[PDB]
């Protein structure tokens, strides 16, 4: 893999010794859910500017939705894989 | 400002391109169905061939002689010359020269019947040739 | 050798299958529009039906009976029993046996109008049967 | 309890639907060749037109008039007016108006010509208008 | 990414105070090869409850294949990509 670290996270910075510093570990993220976990189970990445591309896969309780979406100013791309209905592919607007 | 479908279920492809007022919806369901359905046209191009086939009952096109054909039953819209079959009764129909082959011809009206020419005409027979008033 | 697109935008879908010199190129656009393109031959074969419906304008294909009907106005390729209609002017064409009903018969032509046969030939009528030179 | 499959090769697209006994299998291989399947019926309704080209090769379906048209050859199956055409023969099939244009006719047959009618009947002509016995 | 930390892992717990605990390593996993590394290999996550759906990479002697893979009750849902055949799009059952 290949994630370059973007800005605004917030790092763990030791200072070794004089005039060097070094990178250990990462405090922030970008995607949770803010729900019980009763009803959502969100799995999934973020990508590149804007964050509008999500390889989630949200089992709700309803059911288990596979998704590659994007938010675009009006163009809103999609690829869905339930189990109840399949394999879907949509361009909306 | 339309949307757009493409489908997979247990049922089959339930394909559209629509946008409010107008569509184009496919179908492939698993029941032996396929359905194509537009708001204004649909056009299909070639080279060669045409054809629909249900146990002996085309219709094709070639570049010149369209077949429209099932067994015993045949109207060859050929360049020209157009045939219409069944056995044993054609009709030609050519630039000028017209056949009604038959065995048997039966010919019914109830006002007119104006059979006219600019030149001869000529009617041969055998055993009778008769008439009424 | 060859190269293949499936695409889907706001218009919808552009597909080919093309080789250099070949390929197939079918469309449904957003636009009510449905083609399909080819460099061969396209066949489509079915069991019982081929519908084709453009508010009563038909052409319908059976086992056995081809209609090609819109309002008034069907010819029925049927097995042996080729109609032709108008209301009222039937066509009957059997392997022995056609018929040319109507109400008017009106006949033109300007070389000839032979009339032949091998057995006898009955012309009845009513008030006029008439000739000229 | 069926299966499913979409593919993309060198070939084309080999994209069935199929249950155990049924299915629908169409393909758009590389070689110029479409081809459709189904185990019960093929049904394509649009608003204007349905139009397939080989070389001026039609059969296009308007809301009224069925045009099977190639060169010099043209069935129109218009609304309550039947043409059929090979320059210079036509034949009119309207209502109560049946012509059979042309430059010559020639008819044949073996038992019968049966020619009837419920009102006059008028054979005018010129030079000859010959019989025999 | 985003994937929380569920039932059944073993994992380094340090006590680094009266009433400090913290988590810093994992000691598990769900998705490996039995075989012996001559036969497959095998590159894959897996996702969400019940582990049913694999975006693997595995290259056998035979070809290399990717997959995203669903199995549901009489719900089998596919996504191959092979070099010998190419694209494929699958509903099972």
């Amino acid at each position: 893999q290949f994630i370059p670290l973007r800005n605004d996270d917030i790092i763990l910075i030791e200072i070794q010794s004089f005039t060097k510093g070094e990178i250990i570990e990462l405090i922030s993220n970008s995607a949770i859910s803010t729900k019980k976990a009763q009803q959502q189970l969100l799995q999934r990445q973020l990508l590149g500017s804007k964050e509008n591309c999500e390889m989630a896969y949200t089992q709700t309780s309803d059911s288990e939705t596979f998704s590659l979406t994007q938010v675009n100013e009006d163009c809103e791309n999609s690829f869905l894989i339930n189990d109840k209905k399949g394999i879907f592919l949509r361009y909306k607007s | 400002k339309a949307d757009h479908i493409f489908n997979l279920e247990e049922q089959g492809l339930l394909i559209d391109i629509k946008d409010d007022s107008k569509g184009c919806t496919t179908k492939l369901e698993s029941s032996g169905k396929i359905t194509h359905n537009a708001t204004e046209s649909i056009e299909s191009s070639a080279d060669k061939q045409i054809i629909e086939n249900v146990k002996d009952s085309k219709i094709s096109i070639t570049e010149k002689e369209i077949l429209l054909a099932t067994k015993k039953s045949s109207i060859m819209l050929s360049e020209d010359k157009i045939v219409i079959k069944i056995g044993n009764s054609l009709i030609i129909l050519d630039d000028s020269n017209i056949s009604l082959e038959s065995a048997t011809i039966n010919i019914k009206s109830s006002a007119n019947i104006n059979i006219q020419a600019s030149q001869n005409i000529d009617i041969k027979s055998l055993n009778n040739s008769i008439k009424a008033d």
